[PDB]
RNA sequence: CGACUCUUAGCGGUGGAUCACUCGGCUCGUGCGUCGAUGAAGAACGCAGCUAGCUGCGAGAAUUAAUGUGAAUUGCAGGACACAUUGAUCAUCGACACUUCGAACGCACUUGCGGCCCCGGGUUCCUCCCGGGGCUACGCCUGUCUGAGCGUCGCU
RNA sequence: CCCCGGAGCCCCGCGGACGCUACGCCGCGACGAGUAGGAGGGCCGCUGCGGUGAGCCUUGAAGCCUAGGGCGCGGGCCCGGGUGGAGCCGCCGCAGGUGCAGAUCUUGGUGGUAGUAGCAAAUAUUCAAACGAGAACUUUGAAGGCCGAAGUGGAGAAGGGUU
RNA sequence: CGAAAGACUAAUCGAACCAUCUAGUAGCUGGUUCCCUCCGAAGUUUCCCUCAGGAUAGCUGGCGCUCUCGCACACGCAGUUU
RNA sequence: ACCCACCCGACCCGUCUUGAAACACGGACCAAGGAGUCUAACACGUGCGCGAGUCGGGGGCUCGCACGAAAGCCGCCGUGGCGCAAUGAAGGUGAAGGCCGGCGCGCUCGCCGGCCGAGGUGGGAUCCCGAGGCCUCUCCAGUCCGCCGAGGGCGCACCACCGGCCCGUCUCGCCCGCCGCGCCGGGGAGGUGGAGCACGAGCGCACGUGUUAGGACCCGAAAGAUGGUGAACUAUGCCUGGGC
RNA sequence: CGCGACCUCAGAUCAGACGUGGCGACCCGCUGAAUUUAAGCAUAUUAGUCAGCGGAGGAGAAGAAACUAACCAGGAUUCCCUCAGUAACGGCGAGUGAACAGGGAAGAGCCCAGCGCCGAAUCCCCGCCCCGCGGCGGGGCGCGGGACAUGUGGCGUACGGAAGACCCGCUCCCCGGCGCCGCUCGUGGGGGGCCCAAGUCCUUCUGAUCGAGGCCCAGCCCGUGGACGGUGUGAGGCCGGUAGCGGCCCCCGGCGCGCCGGGCCCGGGUCUUCCCGGAGUCGGGUUGCUUGGGAAUGCAGCCCAAAGCGGGUGGUAAACUCCAUCUAAGGCUAAAUACCGGCACGAGACCGAUAGUCAACAAGUACCGUAAGGGAAAGUUGAAAAGAACUUUGAAGAGAGAGUUCAAGAGGGCGUGAAACCGUUAAGAGGUAAACGGGUGGGGUCCGCGCAGUCCGCCCGGAGGAUUCAACCCGGCGGCGGGUCCGGCCGUGUCGGCGGCCCGGCGGAUCUUUCCCGCGCGGGGGACCGUCCCCCGACCGGCGACCGGCCGCCGCCGGGCGCAUUUCCA
């Protein structure tokens, strides 16, 4: 019964809910976890980005988020068939691909063309074997680096 | 402290690791300190005691600087008895009276080739971890 | 405790009629548990009142800044050799009371090093101290692993552990601490604000790069100052007897005046 | 004073509270995440020099082999062993073994009845008789063999 | 017409308690029933945790018992003696499965009732001996009795499971 | 199941027994654990498938705040009276 | 404090009840156990931190955790929550006023320049100014220090009242605007509905009380539902035996 | 009336394979209540929840848009935070209740049918040889069988694809083996084994110590080890361990190099010519369940029943109309996620034997019930069994002595041993049941005394006795306080240096692209502003923030002073 003034509340606690409550004792074991197994992956990937592969800019919808811009999924066909890597061969050198993206406007476009083309700028894409053929870079640029990239590469800032 | 996260240092658990141990296992329990003339002689603080070595109880009533050789080793009941360690009974039976390996000292060890081969074992361990540590 | 503790029985009521009373009765037969008391909270066997649960509101999170309000207040009384002394700290003999040291002290790898160090210093009386404390613990906490029990020694607050926290490990009360990372469950215990630290020149440098002085920001915790004080002068004392304030008081009325 | 009754205290009973212990629980976490017709889980009945129960094992039955260990096991016996030797005793467990029921399988659940191949006594393949061994569930797939049909044709 | 490092002091403004844990200390008045109920304070009490007592403890911890000595309005507490034989407490904080006379409460134990009710269905026992520590009851012998072949006899079924 | 008594269905029958849903619900019985201190009620209101209960007023406590001046220097208020 | 005596007083507790020593119930005795808990949500109060902000989660970076499943840090520090704006069912709209001077006819209406900038009444703790005392060992002069202070002011918070502004709505009216002159858009006056504005008070953490949802202070039904076990008693049928 | 093809069907203890039951914490598919709430109850709620059936895996399921949206647009699934107790549902009552966006954890994408091209270019089983054989595989060779044109394999699947011509650039990828090298993060992966510091020093307690003082050298040793356990009490150093990028030995994994055996002649763009999609399904009607989904969110049965610039979606029924957006009716896929069952570990502000699991123990045991099922009680001698030899009374159980033990005032259900209740011993009482409150008395029990308790302490006066002073100077040390702020260090407010400003950094929506570097933007300079630091002078708060001299005062030590003094004692 109520008494004199109050919030008319309605709590959802009438189901056998304490059957299936959840705690969160886990998390820091969880945590933990994922850091291990996250480094581990990092040490299996060896000179490539932590991160993942580089992906591509992208606007968010509804005019409420609209201005922000965010990673995306992957790059549309177009953006990779202009900058010019072969839709195969790009995830072969750590570049996302979606291609269930349109590209409605040309300014999102020319952004994201301009960004595989930086990508494939600072990019040490080693030959195959020890034996250096074509498109491999020098062992200059190798044993300066075989080093990875900590966080997520080429970072999006609004 | 103890850091190996596997190890244990809970008294239930110890305690029931020790009662409820096994033969072999209870060997290494049973171990006893060397006299510091052996001590000097094969680089080895202490040594599982056996069926008949020689030996002298530290403490307790039978404390004693007789030396008194091994007469049989309880392992069930964490106890050796030792030549005159014992106790007239009622009717006049002598009864061997238990005395916990730890609390005595081997003078003389019975030496085989396999209480030959261990003494080299922890010697050698012993003058490792001394040329690490200089 | 467990969920089905005490209601593992089944029993019913021998309701009203039997003379009895009316709890749930285990039901059938031929054992002294039968018709017995079974699941109030005041049966044998039965279930207490109102079990205890998993997801009681265990951990208390606390606002950032008061968290360092804190850790602030802790080390300004770290200072102040009355809140130290008074913590219980023989630091009767030490030289100088936020005490800093060189940093070879980084280097030491033999607690032989890390206890010559404290002599010197003369900080020793405190583990000494610790030594005297060593004693059984009263009661229960004993057969759950918390058997003996001491006292706390001297903090030693570092930079970087070059060896250091190798060495002061079996000193018996002493705490290591890194300066980027200070706990107040560490610098204040029971939470009480005192303790007895011992700094390397290296960290003590670093705290104000930590925490911001007055007139500059933290300068590593983002956005960060010092807590402001509401009373600059403390000493009341030094007020209330000034020339500015007792010039400004009625003269004081004291002489009893009896029934 | 008398007996009896009541009260208090001493000592003794009855009774098992209290306190102190804890090889047990309860909770939270971590890693792994593996049963079965090559017979599972479960049940049964067995097995110790003296052993009823718990455990442990399966007619090789408180265990065999192997490897590690290195003198015991022990309630009492008895024993072994040369503990300068594959070597007691534990541990591990990769080899071996694993009675009867049980999805449970020749058919039945009496523990009853069988069939078919081979072996030993029995014969001198004489079938009997006895004993041993190996097959003999249902469903289903890929093939195989034997077939069926006024099913659809061809040749005769 | 002078300075208290000295007027000598009932007032002293030159410095200030024996007193001042300022959550302390002190003074004047007034008032004081209490269920349900509310609030405050408990140096009241239980168990565990962080601190802290250079605490206590085999030269005797906890518990237990006490026509011993005291304190507190009280919750309670402290000492003496006995018993016991291994741990335990004070203070500052935190935490709770925290205080019982009742629930035809739960589990265990013990009384009065009480040496009481009671050991009354179906006719029946007696004598001697033996064994034996011991005989109303065993066994043997003798007598007197009953079941009276639809049996208190002689054999099975089911059930028991070594009787 | 009943030649019918609601009989019988393993000492249970106008719906057997066992386990679970289940700690089923209860405006109704019963109980509800230490001390001191201070304040201290109600059984009347309106509404209610309300009349052995709620709601709402009332009566209680707690927390306060805003001001007042016995610090020779007071405004307002009342189970009165004029 | 143990026992005994005597005088006076004095019915057995718990409980429901207008009323209990009751011929009202519970209670032979002792020990141990035994009932307002925890979670969630709300509200108010209080304590702390920061404050037009606040916030920490969730995630991440720092360690094998002895103490750590802690502690620390994060352009994630703010995605986001709450807060900083309402009001309308909605399309939507959305908290300023004054003054002065000029120009439109000052038309209590429309347009252009300057100044002030959250209105005013009454009461308001408190500050501020202060005539004037009141003495000093003399007659006057006379700065310094107070004590009081009649009188007069600025007036916090808060309260009551009157103005004002925003949204909804009605009534009456007269003007403005332009890429689209339109069943377009914008304003004015006067009422009236709004959980509004009128120089901000919130956010987070902690404790307390109350109210709920949950086994929800502890114990208690008669019942209800799902899935299983029984015809060894007994009911009836049938098979095969026995008996009078 | 034959023989032979095939088709559809049988039978085999035919050859070789698989499936059956279990477990069930988590997971997938069905099925599906009622207590309960609504203060009654029927819709609603409880709840797609319990029970019921089915089937799995180490996870499962889901998943590569017939998606969201309506933006300047996002782009598989799962998970968390948020959205949000919101939109919505609802006897619009009780109550119930999502999604997109946004931020994270993770991140991975693919394959058929068809349409087409390719001598079925494909597959299975036989049998002979070489290797390999405890996850039956490679290579070769057989007019050795069969499957298959009612369609196997390569290319290819909407992100387009194929075939053609010339633009370009050049040719490593895989597996079956056989070796060999570096033992490859808790800082040498996984498993096993066996190892590794320092006192039983002195004295002293104790039945026993592990306890308490002690141990010149700077502090007994060791200390990367002072976790824990054991050992006749409390142990870093007695023993097992503990610490350690410590050791050795086994085995196994995983990755690096070499050789062999095979396979494998595997691109891209540019222009042309062709190629292209899953039917009793969609969709509709419907009835029933379901959903927040409301003129139908999803699933169903029944009836109708399609199309191809079609179809689906676009959260209010319909018609017309533009837009947007996917491409359904076939399939596979790790990861973040779950885990009260299992194996194996670790921990705790938990419980401590009426608690904690039913269960600390020969517990799912005994015991009950025809059966489904129900289901207990029960831990502790002692350091060591040293568990009471022997003597004696008794038929014996039981005693009495003796002995063991530190103790039997620990005697095999034995640590401690409360209360109820009982026995006795001592004391006291006794016809109004006892018991109680208040008030005295009497007696007991102990406790404190006193064999005067006249209790102490100051100061003084006298009387005895005894050491060195105090007072004073002198020398030394230490402390305080002070102003001249005297001299210097120290720091507040202000002013001067524009001096740190570039030899002072961060911040800024201030500016400049005269700059530089990288691609109008990013990074870095360069101006500018805000903020933080050097130089000296002046004024002022001269501040407990310190030093140095000087002063004054105090105290201690030693010098002086020998006695009308200053002490001690009675
Ligand atoms: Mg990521
Ligand atoms: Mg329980
Ligand atoms: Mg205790
Ligand atoms: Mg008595
Ligand atoms: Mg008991
Ligand atoms: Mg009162
Ligand atoms: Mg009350
Ligand atoms: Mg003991
Ligand atoms: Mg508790
Ligand atoms: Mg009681
Ligand atoms: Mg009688
Ligand atoms: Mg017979
Ligand atoms: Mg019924
Ligand atoms: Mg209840
Ligand atoms: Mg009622
Ligand atoms: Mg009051
Ligand atoms: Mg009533
Ligand atoms: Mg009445
Ligand atoms: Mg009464
Ligand atoms: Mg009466
Ligand atoms: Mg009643
Ligand atoms: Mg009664
Ligand atoms: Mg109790
Ligand atoms: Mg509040
Ligand atoms: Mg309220
Ligand atoms: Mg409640
Ligand atoms: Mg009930
Ligand atoms: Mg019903
Ligand atoms: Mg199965
Ligand atoms: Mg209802
Ligand atoms: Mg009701
Ligand atoms: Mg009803
Ligand atoms: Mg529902
Ligand atoms: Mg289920
Ligand atoms: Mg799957
Ligand atoms: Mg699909
Ligand atoms: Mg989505
Ligand atoms: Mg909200
Ligand atoms: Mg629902
Ligand atoms: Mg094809
Ligand atoms: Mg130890
Ligand atoms: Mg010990
Ligand atoms: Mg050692
Ligand atoms: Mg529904
Ligand atoms: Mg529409
Ligand atoms: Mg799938
Ligand atoms: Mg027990
Ligand atoms: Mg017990
Ligand atoms: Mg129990
Ligand atoms: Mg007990
Ligand atoms: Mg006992
Ligand atoms: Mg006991
Ligand atoms: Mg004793
Ligand atoms: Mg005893
Ligand atoms: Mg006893
Ligand atoms: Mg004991
Ligand atoms: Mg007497």
């Amino acid at each position: 019964a109520p008494s004199r003034n109050g919030m008319i509340l309605k709590p959802h606690f009438h189901k056998d809910w304490q059957r299936r409550v959840a705690t969160w004792f886990n998390q820091p074991a969880r945590k933990i976890r994922r850091r291990k197994a996250r480094q581990a992956r990092a040490r299996r990937i060896a000179p490539r980005p932590a991160s993942g592969p580089l992906r591509p800019i992208v606007r968010c919808p509804t005019v409420r988020y609209h201005t922000k811009v965010r990673a995306g999924r992957g790059f549309s066909l177009e953006e990779l068939r202009v900058a010019g890597i072969h839709k195969k061969v790009a995830r072969t050198i750590g570049i996302s691909v979606d291609p269930r993206r349109r590209n409605k406007s040309t300014e999102s476009l020319q952004a994201n063309v301009q960004r595989l083309k930086e990508y494939r700028s600072k990019l040490v894409l080693f030959p195959r074997k020890p034996s250096a053929p074509k498109k491999g870079d020098s062992s200059a640029e190798e044993l300066k680096l075989a080093t990875q990239l900590t966080g997520p590469v080429m970072p999006i800032r609004n | 402290m103890k850091f190996n996260p596997f190890v244990t240092s809970d008294r239930s658990k110890n305690r029931k690791r020790h009662f409820n141990a096994p033969s072999h296992i209870r060997r290494k329990i049973m171990s006893s300190p060397l006299s510091k003339e052996l001590r000097q002689k094969y680089n080895v603080r202490s040594m599982p005691i056996r069926k008949d070595d020689e030996v002298q109880v530290v403490r307790g009533h039978y404390k004693g600087q007789q030396i008194g050789k091994v007469v049989q080793v309880y392992r069930k009941k964490y106890v050796i008895y030792i030549e005159r360690v014992q106790r007239e009974k009622a009717n006049g039976t002598t009864v061997h009276v238990g005395i916990h390996p730890s609390k005595v000292v081997i003078t003389r060890l019975k030496l085989d080739k396999d209480r030959k081969k261990i003494l080299e074992r922890k010697a050698k361990s012993r003058q490792v971890g001394k040329e690490k540590g200089k | 405790v467990s969920e089905l503790a005490g209601h593992q029985t089944s029993a019913e009521s021998w309701g009203t009629g039997r003379a009895v009373a009316r709890i749930p009765r285990v039901r059938g037969g031929g054992t002294h548990r039968s018709g017995q008391g079974a699941f109030g909270n005041m049966c044998r066997g039965g279930r207490m009142f109102a079990p205890t649960k998993t997801w009681r509101r265990w951990h208390r999170r606390v606002n950032t800044t008061q968290k360092r309000y804190a850790i602030c207040s802790a080390l300004a009384a770290s200072a102040l050799p009355a809140l130290v002394m008074s913590k219980g700290h023989r630091i009767e003999e030490v030289p100088e009371l936020p005490l800093v040291v060189e940093d070879k002290v980084e280097g030491y790898k033999k607690t032989k090093e890390a206890v010559l160090l404290l002599k010197k210093l003369k900080a020793w009386n405190d583990i000494k101290k610790v030594y005297a404390s060593q004693r059984m613990r009263a009661g229960k906490g004993k057969m759950r692993n918390r058997r003996r029990i001491q006292r706390r020694g001297p903090c030693v607050i570092y930079n970087e552990d070059n060896g250091i926290v190798k060495a002061f490990r079996n000193i018996p009360g002493i705490t290591l601490l890194n300066v980027t990372k200070l706990n107040i469950l560490k610098l204040a215990p029971g939470g009480h604000v005192g303790r007895f630290c011992i700094w390397t020149e290296s960290a003590f440098r670093k705290l104000d790069d930590l925490y911001g002085t007055w007139r500059k920001a933290a300068s590593l915790k983002s956005n960060y100052n010092l807590p402001m004080h509401k009373m600059l002068n403390t000493d009341l004392s030094r007020i209330l007897k000034s020339p500015e304030i007792q010039r400004a008081l009625r003269a004081p009325r004291k002489k009893i005046h009896r029934r």
